């Protein structure tokens, strides 16, 4: 299970999952700063593409789907997820993204 | 924006025909009485001073009589059983109104009623457990199909003995069909962790077993439905005790306008008296076509009012109830405020699935398509029916390509420099007025049928082309201005 | 939401409190501790309170706490949207 | 009430033509019909079609089509039915009955009129 | 279009017993129920009996009850007066431009 995102960057991020059925589970994206900490900022459901985003991330950003291929459209380095069905939430890891 | 002088000329001509046409009705009625009796049971009571009451529509009758019977009582039960729980045992109030909608359906259709609620649920949850849209959209349209067989039909109607209990069941299986299906496709589209806990076999028991709206009661989202039955937080007794008596008043006053409408003007045993409608006046056309789709607007308050006030009572939020189908000017307008339950479900479970208003407008004509063909199989799939699925569908699709085509910069901008917004105003009103005839012509097939469809159409339209077609869009056009006018303040 | 940590660096018990209660309307309290490593992506420890996803830190009500490598430590709760993470606790080398 | 007279009976002959009256009286409403039914002599009852004195309106049965033709007079109330090419098959007792206010049901019946066809 | 079917073709009966005829209907012809019976004595005109498939005509008596609910009809006579010898059809009304049925003859001898 592998979740490989878009190099380093300086805007698109891209998330491509392998060893899972992509749309049984949703994807979240996280985002942490050089200065503060983890921030989580929203997810998309996989099966019927509905996105909801944070209050404070509201408008510039979105969450497009492109069905084992996830993209977002600020110094922090982001990081998609892979949410589980039910007891827990973040299972697997993308190994992030620095924005500069 | 318009001259308040010019509104108001508007809005008494649009008072004027209503109030003209209905007393056309009336009097076309009071000349037919005898006639009329012997082939119609006029009713007779003492509501109106001994005028007699027509009840051919069979919807206002059907269900006045088993309200009359059984229904208030269990709905009365319903909120005082519901009562009792939140003050005891809060936490286990939705098991508890979920057993009484069990016992309600029992003492009214049986052993078979419950068995078969139960039987169809239960298919469609384990068919569910496949997490396929297809699949769940299949099993539902088996289910539902099996309602229309003969073969199943005849069964069905040895199990009870007066045909007015098996009505009753149809009525019940065809609501449930919506309830299962939507939590079944929730169930397909579940991810959030938190929210795996909520689509077990004994919620959709509970959601599919709730008494308010067992029987004919509107579409209630299951989202609604689950929040607030885990909120265990009443909400001031006193307080419910003082939103019923207000909701009794204006259900009173709906129910008796209803009956008021029904003794003064024979309108559903005129439509089924073909050789008569083609002998009234235009005057009498025209005011038995605003009276039919008024006595709906009005049996649906009551019909919709009842489930709501009991859900207000329970804590939920129901579907927002119709607005006044004299303030309906467009097609797209009349599906978004009428039925806002069976909306709402259209557009999440077959609008949006389709992929609607997304692939530009080939797309939008098929996700259109698909909407309004299950609504018209979902309403039993006869011929008059499908001519009015067919119509809605061309009305709602003009409207959005007129729609798009004005809002084109290059147009929009061409309009707004040559011509005042007053201007704008009165050509909007203008073309909704076409839309709105046709909008009628359209509810007229669906409450008369294919024959009263044809008979107003050659009688408005072809036979009296120059001036009484003229006279209609006139009309319509001072209507129209009253309608936009108003819609400035919902939409 | 809002969280607070302590203390904020340790070296070599970390104790995750709220304003607001997290238990969700369903019946669950839904917090977990990630641990994330130097230059790599946070790893998941204990999938839900006191039950751990592969130390078994436990806690209860609205005081959270976690019991026993370096790297910095997170509470994240999922039960009120929107979720909301920790400040984080660094674990010191000495 | 509403009373129905018809005319009298008729001997016609093989390849001729028969004109049968109806004149209709009592009635209240505008739109009324008036229909034809044949009845064989030991036979049932078939419906022939309709004509509407005041408004002109027909329908005919596919198997009477284009073999009957129906006429009215506004101002006497009376119907004509007549048959053409008569053979002995055409012989029967021809009855008028009128409708009510949604033209469904025949409340109200004529006499008959006895044609034979020799 | 609708073919209209009647049974039995003949009935014998005794005075005072109970006589039940049926009628069978190609197509559904519920919309209300668009069925009718008409009665016809030996010298006589049809009468009309019974319309809406259970409603009974002004003057007719108790004993004629008419019911059914798809394709298939009845017609019952509680208790035969001795009156009732003539011919009962079946007839289906607006659904189609009207057809009759076959009829049904009872006879007391
Ligand atoms: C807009 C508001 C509400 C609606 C209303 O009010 C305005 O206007 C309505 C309409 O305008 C009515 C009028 C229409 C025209 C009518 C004409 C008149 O006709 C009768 O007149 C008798 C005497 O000549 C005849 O005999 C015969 O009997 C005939 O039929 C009578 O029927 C009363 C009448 C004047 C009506 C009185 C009641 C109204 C005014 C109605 C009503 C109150
Ligand atoms: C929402 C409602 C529907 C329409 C309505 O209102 C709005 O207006 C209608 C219409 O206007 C009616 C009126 C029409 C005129 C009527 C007249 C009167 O009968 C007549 O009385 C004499 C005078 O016309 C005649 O001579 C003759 O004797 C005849 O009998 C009686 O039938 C009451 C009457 C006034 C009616 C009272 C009820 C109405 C008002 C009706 C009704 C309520
Ligand atoms: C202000 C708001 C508006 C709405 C409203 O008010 C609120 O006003 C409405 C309207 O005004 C109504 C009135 C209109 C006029 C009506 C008149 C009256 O009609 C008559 O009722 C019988 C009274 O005896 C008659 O009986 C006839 O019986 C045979 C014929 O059928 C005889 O022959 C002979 O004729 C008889 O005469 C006949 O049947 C006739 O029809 C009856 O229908 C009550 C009546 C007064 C109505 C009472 C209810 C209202 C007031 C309605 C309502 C409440
Ligand atoms: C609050 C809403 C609106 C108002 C209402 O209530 C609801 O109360 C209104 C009012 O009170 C009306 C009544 C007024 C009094 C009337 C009296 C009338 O009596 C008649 O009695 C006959 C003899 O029996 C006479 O002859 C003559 O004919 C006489 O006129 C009767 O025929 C109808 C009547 C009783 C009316 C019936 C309809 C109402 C009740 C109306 C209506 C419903
Ligand atoms: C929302 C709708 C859309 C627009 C509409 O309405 C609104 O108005 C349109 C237009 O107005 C049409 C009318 C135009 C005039 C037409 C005239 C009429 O008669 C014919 O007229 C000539 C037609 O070629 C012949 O010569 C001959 O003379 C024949 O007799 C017949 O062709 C129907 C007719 C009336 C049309 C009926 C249908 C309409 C009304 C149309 C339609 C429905
Ligand atoms: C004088 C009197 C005269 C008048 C008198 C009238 C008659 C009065 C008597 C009536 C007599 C009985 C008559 C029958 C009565 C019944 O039987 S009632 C039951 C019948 N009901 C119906 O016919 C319903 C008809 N069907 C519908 O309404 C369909 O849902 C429709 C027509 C497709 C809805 O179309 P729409 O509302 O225009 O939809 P649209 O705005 O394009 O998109 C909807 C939303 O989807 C959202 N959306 C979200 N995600 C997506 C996505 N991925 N893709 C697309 N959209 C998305 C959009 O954002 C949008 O919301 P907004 O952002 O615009 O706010
Ligand atoms: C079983 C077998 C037998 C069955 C037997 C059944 C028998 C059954 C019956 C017989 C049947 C027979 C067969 C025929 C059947 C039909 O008759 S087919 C009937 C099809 N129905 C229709 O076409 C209905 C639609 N017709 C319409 O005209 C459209 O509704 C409308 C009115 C154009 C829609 O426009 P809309 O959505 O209201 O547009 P909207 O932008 O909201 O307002 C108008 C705009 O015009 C702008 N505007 C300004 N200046 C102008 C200007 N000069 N020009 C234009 N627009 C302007 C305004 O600014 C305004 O935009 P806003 O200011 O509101 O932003
Ligand atoms: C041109 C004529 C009419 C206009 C402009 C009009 C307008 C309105 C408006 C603006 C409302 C506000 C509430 C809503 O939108 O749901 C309303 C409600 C209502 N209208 Fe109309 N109306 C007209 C004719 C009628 C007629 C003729 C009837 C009955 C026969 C009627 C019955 C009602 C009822 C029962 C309500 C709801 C009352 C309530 O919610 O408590 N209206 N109407």
């Amino acid at each position: 299970i592998q979740l490989v995102q878009s190099g380093p960057e300086l805007v698109k991020i891209s998330c491509k999952a392998s060893g899972y059925t992509f749309t049984n589970y949703g994807m979240n994206w996280v985002r942490q700063a050089p200065g503060k900490g983890l921030k989580w900022m929203g997810w998309i459901n996989t099966y019927t593409g509905e996105p909801t985003y944070a209050d404070d991330f509201k408008g510039r950003f979105a969450f497009s789907l492109e069905t084992a291929y996830l993209q977002i459209n600020d110094m922090a380095t982001y990081f998609c997820a892979r949410v589980w069905n039910y007891d827990y939430y973040f299972d697997y890891w993308g190994q992030g993204t620095t924005l500069t | 924006m318009l001259p308040r002088w010019e509104l108001a000329l508007y809005l008494l001509a649009s008072l004027g025909f209503h109030f003209y046409s209905f007393y056309e009705v009336y009097k076309v009625s009071r000349e037919h009485e005898e006639e009329l009796d012997q082939e119609f049971e006029l009713e007779t009571d003492t509501l109106f001073g001994g005028l007699k009451k027509d009840a051919t529509d069979f919807e206002w009758s059907f269900w006045m009589e088993w309200g009359k019977q059984w229904l208030v009582w269990l709905l009365l039960g319903h909120m005082v059983v519901s009562q009792m729980a939140t003050l005891l045992a809060r936490k286990h109030r939705p098991w508890i109104l979920m057993l009484y909608g069990m016992w309600a359906c029992w003492c009214v259709l049986g052993t078979p009623g419950v068995a078969m609620v139960l039987l169809h649920t239960t298919i469609s949850f384990c068919v569910a457990q496949f997490r396929s849209q297809l699949l769940t959209w299949l099993c539902s349209l088996l289910l539902l199909s099996t309602l229309r067989l003969q073969g199943v039909e005849e069964v069905k109607r040895r199990w009870y003995k007066t045909e007015n209990e098996y009505y009753l069941l149809q009525f019940t299986l065809t609501v449930r069909c919506l309830y299962y299906t939507s939590f079944s496709l929730e169930l397909c589209w579940q991810q959030l962790p938190a929210a795996s806990t909520s689509y077990s076999f004994p919620w959709m028991l509970a959601y599919v077993f709730y008494y308010p709206v067992l029987h004919n009661g509107p579409i209630l989202s299951f989202s609604e439905f689950i929040k607030q039955m885990q909120q265990q937080e009443h909400d001031s007794l006193k307080a419910s005790l003082c939103v019923l008596a207000l909701g009794l008043g204006r259900l009173l006053c709906w129910w008796w306008l209803a009956e008021l409408m029904a003794h003064l003007m024979y309108m559903h045993a005129i439509y089924s008296s073909i050789p008569l409608l083609e002998t009234v006046s235009c005057w009498t056309l025209g005011g038995l076509a605003l009276a039919q789709v008024l006595f709906f607007y009005v049996k649906y308050l009551v019909l919709f009012g009842v489930p709501a006030l009991l859900m207000r009572l329970d804590g939920l939020t129901p579907p927002a109830l119709p607005r006044c189908v004299s303030t309906m000017f467009s097609f797209t307008g009349m599906w978004r405020y009428f039925d806002v339950g069976l909306h709402n479900f259209l557009i999440r479970y077959v609008y949006i699935p389709v992929g609607g208003s997304q692939h530009g407008l080939l797309g939008t004509l098929f996700s259109t398509a698909m909407t309004f063909a299950f609504v018209s199989y979902w309403h039993g799939g006869y011929d008059y029916l499908w001519c009015w699925a067919a119509l809605n569908w061309l009305g709602v699709t003009v409207e959005n390509g007129v729609r798009r085509l004005v809002e084109t910069p290059c147009i929009q901008d061409s309009l707004a420099r040559y011509f005042s917004p007053q201007a704008r105003r009165r050509f909007h009103a203008a073309l909704a007025s076409c839309s709105t005839s046709m909008l009628i012509l359209s509810n007229l097939v669906f409450l008369g049928g294919n024959e009263v469809g044809k008979t107003y159409w050659n009688r408005i339209f072809i036979q009296g082309w120059p001036w009484v077609t003229l006279s209609v869009l006139g009309f319509l056009y001072c209507y129209s201005h009253v309608g936009i006018a108003w819609a400035q303040t919902y939409a | 939401v809002l969280m607070t940590q302590t203390p904020l660096s340790l070296p070599v018990s970390i104790s995750c409190r709220s304003s607001q209660s997290i238990v969700h309307s369903n019946g669950n309290t839904y917090l977990e501790w990630y641990l994330q490593k130097p230059g790599q992506s946070p790893k998941l420890l204990i999938y839900r309170v006191s039950n751990r996803f592969s130390f078994s830190g436990s806690g209860s009500g609205t005081d959270f706490t976690l019991k026993i490598d370096l790297g910095v430590y997170y509470c994240f709760q999922g039960s009120h949207v929107p979720w909301t993470f920790g400040g984080g606790t660094k674990l010191e080398i000495k | 009430q509403v009373q129905l007279r018809q005319s009298g009976a008729e001997l016609a002959k093989p390849g001729a033509s028969v004109k049968m009256s109806c004149k209709a009286s009592g009635y209240t409403f505008t739109n009324y019909w008036l229909h034809w039914i044949k009845q064989r002599p030991g036979q049932g009852l078939e419906w022939i079609g309709y004509i509407s004195p005041n408004t002109g309106s027909t329908e005919y049965s596919q198997k009477f089509k284009d073999r009957a033709t129906l006429t009215a007079d506004k101002s006497s109330s009376t119907a004509y039915m007549q048959l053409s090419s008569l053979t002995s098959e055409d012989s029967a007792v021809y009855y008028c009955a009128g409708s009510r206010i949604t033209g469904t049901w025949f409340a109200y019946w004529g006499q008959g009129t006895l044609v034979t066809v020799s």
